[PDB]
């Protein structure tokens, strides 16, 4: 309809814990 | 809304006729229904429509149309021509809008030269 | 009121003029087709351009090509439409003061609380007569 | 509520002296005099906590601009809402005109944030209720402004408009 | 109501434009911009902007703006979305192509 032409720190944070999901109802 | 529909038509067809009665009403009764008599109100854009096609049934009073089935289509493919007139003289605006963006980019804006110091929408129309 | 009536019956007939030619737009050959078989019989009417058929053109766009089935079936339905606009002309033709203005006028003053919008009068006739009225947005292009 | 501010202390000031002046004025809880643990050195201000708000509002209106230290003049002072996409505006539609047109149903917190997408001007509106913003979208959607369809949706956290979300928003209206 | 500024700027009448009429940019209108003079080819004094016009061939000319606000109206027109480069050369620019004076209020 309509198409026409014309014409780093990668093992720190699972140890530090960051980036494991987690949620607050 | 029924209300505001029919008090927009119902005066739509007494203004078409004289001009004269609704500003006549307006000043005995004194009323807040009649606001869209002023252009400020939205809907005296919308009355404006209802006026200029109430006067179309004024102009042919008396006169029947006659077009055929021929007819009928040859005006409808001469609406559809217009419709893709309309269409080309969009899509050059948007080139020459396009257009306009690169030259405004791409000239130096700081290559100066002061001298001094320190109703046109009519005027872009021609008379 | 015989106003509203020829309002209403010109607007109409403005719709269906505005309907049909929303599917020559959308499908140039819908004419193109009609006017090649139109010139072997009333061989008076003037048909466009050889390359306005073949490339399928009408001023500049080329539009994309339709099959058989759905042609006819708008060449059909444009029939159906020209029907109601026919039938509406014919009624049309045989149907075509500031006390009267209070006097009504307070007669719409009766059923005040009729709490209900209305957007159905140019909204209703203008999704009767368009392209692809009957599904839920795009199955079939047959109009309601 | 409890605790002021005490600003422009000359870092020669320790926390012994602090506490002399300002029990002048009250009595004192606790004092954090915060210091940069590698250069030693306090960074010119002090959290001080007395026991109660009145102890406190007392302390900043007497000591405001009152004592100099090292000849420095000692300064003492004090120290969720409904969203509504709309996809497609008229690009007649003034953020003053958003205000004109959204009072109607629900009073607005802030003002509307007209962002451009793709040409395509969308804003965020902000709703004191939950409720309010509903009927915005009750009878403004679809519907046509400025000769252009509008369409008023919530916007994306997904969406706005969850089962939690209606019960805490009313709490927080209370 | 408020008071505003006028300037209307001059071009050449067919002098040395018979040259170039290859169809390159030249149904362009020459575009005015504010610009802010904390940048210059010296960088020796500023703290005022400045209303350059701008058209190909020919050397730009500015407009020293000493206060703040002056001709700023309100939703002049229905506000229409011809942006064409911006929303200033659209409210206040006008361009008589045939004589070629190019005003801007």
């Amino acid at each position: 309809e309509g198409a026409e032409q014309v014409d780093m720190p990668y093992w720190l944070y699972k140890l530090h814990g960051l980036d494991r999901e987690y949620r607050c109802e | 809304s029924r209300r505001d529909m029919e008090v927009i038509k119902l005066t739509a067809r007494y203004y078409a006729k004289d001009k004269s009665i609704v500003e006549q009403m307006i000043s005995k009764d004194g009323e807040a229904r009649l606001n869209f008599m002023n252009s400020s109100h939205p809907l005296h854009k919308t009355f404006t429509d209802f006026v200029a096609q109430y006067k179309r049934v004024y102009s042919f009073t008396g006169q029947e149309i006659k077009k055929s089935k021929r007819t009928i289509l040859d005006n409808c493919f001469e609406r559809t021509q217009y419709w893709e007139f309309e269409k080309d003289k969009d899509r050059e605006h948007d080139k020459l809008v396009e257009l306009c963006k690169i030259q405004f980019a791409a000239i130096p804006w700081d290559k100066f030269t002061q001298v001094a110091k320190f109703d046109l929408e009519q005027m872009r129309l021609r008379r | 009121n015989l106003l509203e009536t020829r309002r209403s019956l010109l607007e109409e007939m403005e719709i269906i003029e505005n309907a049909i030619a929303e599917r020559i737009q959308r499908n140039p050959e819908l004419y193109y087709h009609y006017i090649q078989e139109s010139s072997k019989v009333f061989p008076d009417t003037k048909l466009p351009r050889s390359s306005l058929i073949a490339e399928n053109k009408i001023y500049k766009f080329k539009k994309v090509k339709r099959k058989r089935k759905q042609i006819i079936l708008q060449q059909h339905e444009i029939n159906i439409f020209l029907r109601d606009y026919q039938e509406k002309q014919q009624t049309f033709n045989k149907i075509n003061f500031e006390r009267k203005l209070q006097q009504l006028e307070k007669e719409l003053k009766n059923e005040d609380e009729n709490f209900e919008l209305d957007i159905n009068s140019k909204k209703d006739k203008y999704a009767l007569f368009s392209s692809s009225s009957d599904p839920s947005r795009r199955t079939n292009i047959l109009s309601d | 509520g409890n605790t002021v501010y005490v600003g422009n202390i000359d870092p020669r000031i320790t926390k012994e002296q602090l506490y002399e002046l300002f029990i002048q004025i009250n009595p004192v809880l606790r004092i954090k005099y915060p210091k940069d643990k590698v250069l030693q050195a306090y960074q010119g201000y002090a959290f001080i906590e007395f026991y109660n708000q009145g102890d406190a509002q007392y302390a900043i209106k007497i000591m405001n601009n009152t004592v100099r230290l090292y000849d420095r003049l000692i300064k003492v002072r004090q120290v969720p809402i409904a969203k509504l996409f709309i996809k497609n505006l008229a690009d007649s539609i003034d953020s003053d005109q958003l205000v004109k047109i959204f009072n109607k149903f629900g009073k607005l917190i802030r003002e509307p944030e007209i962002f451009y997408l793709s040409k395509l001007k969308c804003a965020y509106v902000y709703f004191e209720d939950f409720e309010k913003a509903d009927l915005a979208i009750k009878s403004l959607n679809n519907q046509l402004v400025a000769n252009n369809r509008i369409t008023v949706d919530y916007a994306f956290k997904n969406g706005k408009g969850n089962a939690k979300y209606g019960d805490d928003v009313d709490r927080l209206l209370n | 109501g408020s008071v505003g500024l006028a300037i209307q700027v001059n071009y050449s009448s067919e002098v040395k434009e018979n040259s170039v009429d290859s169809d390159d940019k030249a149904k362009v209108p020459p575009l005015i911009r504010i610009v802010s003079g904390l940048e210059l080819s010296d960088t020796k004094q500023k703290g005022k902007k400045f209303l350059v016009i701008a058209y190909e061939p020919f050397e730009n000319i500015a407009i020293e703006l000493p206060p703040n606000e002056i001709l700023f109206s309100e939703n002049n027109d229905m506000d229409n979305n011809n942006d064409g480069v911006d929303e200033l050369n659209k409210k206040c620019t006008f361009w008589d192509a045939i004589s070629k004076l190019y005003y801007v209020q």
